[PDB]
């Protein structure tokens, strides 16, 4: 099961999201979406039958969004409109039989009204053994991908959930605790990528 | 409609066994459903109608139970087996979840390393800046982080970030963060982190002056 | 006790329903179970019998002249299916498996 | 308790069955008797048992997957004839009169 | 109207054979089981056979088993007894009856006489009268087989007859008595006259029974 | 084989009269019983079949009871047409067997007989025969003793007796007792004498003559 189709989108706004069925007659199994916001979740968002002519929904998203499927298609939709924050989640796609057995890895929807921005990153300067690391400032949406000397350096390494600021843009930290004797010498690089904003920033992180 | 999960958290080692409990709001009849999560991942299911097995799924874990008290059960933990544990009603929607169990794996008492890092100078011109604080490779997950401004308390102008249990060596880190203004900033000299942690056997302060 | 046969008195032969093949996706689970049914000869005994037994396939073959080669025992299946109100239940209906074939 | 009806559920139909049209000359009283017969469907009707049941005439129009209309009370008939040893017997036959029709 | 006529009854010597019929009319004989019952003169009722109404099944007792067959002819509408090896023991009136839980329906009978004894003629002797009311009558003595018929006047006189049951005398031939009372003074005026008729023998005896 | 005793052998009652006539079998025969009616020189008429089933045309006054070895055909209330010789019949095993019969008789004020005694006919004599009758006309009860007395010497086994059937008019019998001799001991006596014994007389009568 493969889910597709979530991103960013203004609150009042519309998205349809699509799930990808193989490796099973998708056509005879009833089919479920359930979200997960940030903390923590799970909640159901709504069921279809093996045939699309049946459909139930939970009274936060009932009449907002709609549940269909195309079974020569092997895809399973969720029509969202009238979109609001708290419908801000993780939405995974699930064969529906007594419980959801089988869920698909799902997709982050993200509801607000605060435009695309791609991150600042600014250096945690090192000071036995040393830390050092990058400040990823200021972005949205989620997510961003920080690696160390392009992927060479990943032991010791720390990249903390971001945290969604005041601003209501995200911020995290990614550190490494290095050996003293290595700095002066050994070039740490941080390697930051922002897809939901076309942006790659490579922080180079010295004393 | 409503679904009561046991101790929301809970630490233990290979072996133990685990009673994980859920409770409902109304009578449920045997439609409970065991589901684990792990970071990152989408959550598979364990058990369903009360106490069936999914395949695959292992025979170290059972359900049992039936109307409101329904209990799901690790008689041997294993170390793929921590993880968030959720139980659910199957019987009439809206179908609701539990809130929750995260199992941990307890390890001994392990100390943080305390780092402060002052805002860079290419932030500042901005003019934010952005006083950051680590607490590194630390056990348990139970940590105070203080920030203290020429010896002034610091409220409502700190956000905190703890990394999930590592893998390797089961232990947890920290990363506080203090955000002033550019004015704010240059209008103090002392800016420290106060710790306080089990492994410490007194309060560990890491702190700079602005400018030395 | 009864008798259980596949591939000659009042035996059990199983029989899988098929909800999908059917077409009725309002029950969501379980798409499949094995329910059985009842099949054979229910008395001999003597003999004059078979006039009266003969002519009833004759008037009406759904009749019975004497004992009917019926289910004695029937197990329940939990069922989870959508009501006429756009809601989800969980049930235990009765009778859906055949467990025993006697005669009446 | 029964229905009883001539000319659509568990009912009564009634049926004389003749020894001489049959062919049993062996048989000297009674030549002709009321016998009857037990038709018609029986309930849970109509949903979620359905599939199992309309299966079943599919399979085999014989089976029972439920209750069946079978004889519910059944009276004996005192009866002369002639057996192979060419003597003539008079024999109490049991269950060989309908007397009332149910769902089992 | 149901019917049910036998006939082929008489006398037969030891040893000899003789065929019973009886004629079916009124009702589906080819449904019907039949049955032959005899009945011994002083003796009460015997089964001698029983046969289906297709004629398949027959039954019978040990005494006339392997010697009596029953058999019918549906299209015919009769019913047969051949009565073969037959005893004086078999000597009686035979009836035939519709077959049901009992013998519903039975026709009148045939005699069926079984002896050594010669067909003979009776010898009528009178009885003659001895004032108030005087007997009178005839003796038919000496004649074999049975049935012999008495009237009196040729039927005209009938009130006060007494036409007695024969006895079999020690000979192996019957005897019987016909006797009739009328007053005193119709003597000499009335002249009465006994009319015996034998069937068996083609022997019609007129006598006059005077003082 | 399975045999069925009568009781009674007979009974004397009047219309209206309650009547019942048992039955019982040498072993169990369930409700296998049938019941007929005969009368004298007619065949018999079924009355009730297996039993307590009332056959066709039978009066409801009839009426059949019992199970096993025990059987009670029951007139509740005695008609004119009713007296008859009844017998009871097992249909339930070959060879099927009768009762032994009940004569049901019209029962009457009591009657002594009409005696008279003829002589052997002269045209008899010529055969070398004496036929002696007397006769017993209308009486009632049918039970009479006639004794033979020649020369006064009690005679006994050259006697024939004959009784006719209840008379339809008067309820009352009939008697002819025949004492048969040969020309030469009929001739070899001179007193011939019939003296009769029944309940209407106060005193035996005695009817002779002088050869």
């Amino acid at each position: 099961l493969l889910e597709s189709g979530g991103g960013l989108v203004q609150p009042g706004g519309s998205l349809r999201l699509s799930c990808a069925a193989s490796g099973f007659t998708f056509s005879s199994y009833a089919m479920s979406w359930v979200r997960q916001a940030p903390g923590k979740g799970l909640e159901w968002v709504s069921t279809i039958s093996s045939g699309g002519s049946y459909t139930s929904y939970p009274d936060s998203v009932k009449g907002r969004f709609t549940i269909s499927r195309d079974n020569s298609k092997n895809t399973l939709y969720l029509q969202m409109n009238s979109l609001r924050a708290e419908d801000t989640a993780v939405y995974y796609c699930a064969k529906q039989d007594y419980a959801m057995n089988y869920w698909g890895q799902g997709t982050l929807v993200t509801v607000s009204s605060a435009s695309t921005k791609g991150p600042s990153v600014f250096p945690l300067a090192p000071s036995g053994t040393a830390a050092l690391g990058c400040l990823v400032k200021d972005y949205f949406p989620e997510p961003v991908t920080v690696s160390w000397n392009s992927g060479a350096l990943t032991s010791g390494v720390h990249t903390f959930p971001a945290v969604l600021q005041s601003s209501g843009l995200y911020s995290l930290s990614s550190v490494v605790t290095v050996p003293s004797s290595s700095l002066g010498t050994q070039t740490y690089i941080c390697n930051v990528n922002h897809k939901p904003s076309n942006t790659k920033v490579d922080k180079k992180v010295e004393p | 409609i409503q679904m009561t999960q046991s101790p929301s958290s809970l630490s233990a080692s290979v072996g133990d066994r685990v009673t994980i409990t859920c409770k409902a709001s109304q009578d449920v009849s045997t439609a409970v459903a065991w589901y684990q999560q792990k970071p990152g991942k989408a959550p598979k299911l364990l058990i369903y109608s009360a106490s069936y097995r999914y395949t695959g799924v292992p025979s170290r874990f059972s359900g049992s139970g039936s109307g409101t008290d329904f209990t799901l059960t690790i008689s041997s933990l294993n170390p793929e087996d921590f993880a968030t544990y959720y139980c659910q009603q199957h019987y009439s929607t809206p179908w609701t979840f539990g809130g929750g169990t995260k199992v941990e794996i307890k390890r001994t008492v392990a100390a943080p390393s305390v780092f402060i890092f002052p805002p860079s100078d290419e932030q500042l011109k901005s003019g934010t800046a952005s006083v950051v604080c680590l607490l590194n490779n630390f056990y348990p997950r139970e940590a105070k982080v203080q920030w203290k401004v020429d010896n002034a308390l610091q409220s409502g102008n700190s956000q905190e970030s703890v990394t999930e249990q590592d893998s390797k060596d089961s232990t947890y880190s920290l990363s506080s963060t203090l955000t002033l203004s550019k004015a704010d900033y240059e209008k103090h000299k002392v800016y420290a982190c106060e710790v306080t942690h089990q492994g410490l056997s007194s309060p560990v302060t890491k702190s700079f002056n602005r400018g030395e | 006790f009864g008798l259980d046969c596949d591939e000659s008195r009042c035996c059990r032969y199983p029989l899988t329903v098929d909800f999908e093949a059917f077409g009725w996706d309002w029950i969501i689970a379980p798409k499949r179970y094995k329910a059985n049914y009842c099949s054979g000869e229910c008395e001999f005994v003597f003999l004059q019998k078979y006039p009266h037994t003969h002519l009833v396939h004759q008037a009406n073959p759904r009749g019975s002249a004497g004992p009917c080669c019926t289910p004695t025992k029937m197990s329940p299946i939990n069922m989870l299916y959508f009501n006429g109100k756009e809601q989800i239940i969980y049930g235990k209906i009765p009778a859906m498996v055949v467990d025993r074939c006697g005669c009446s």
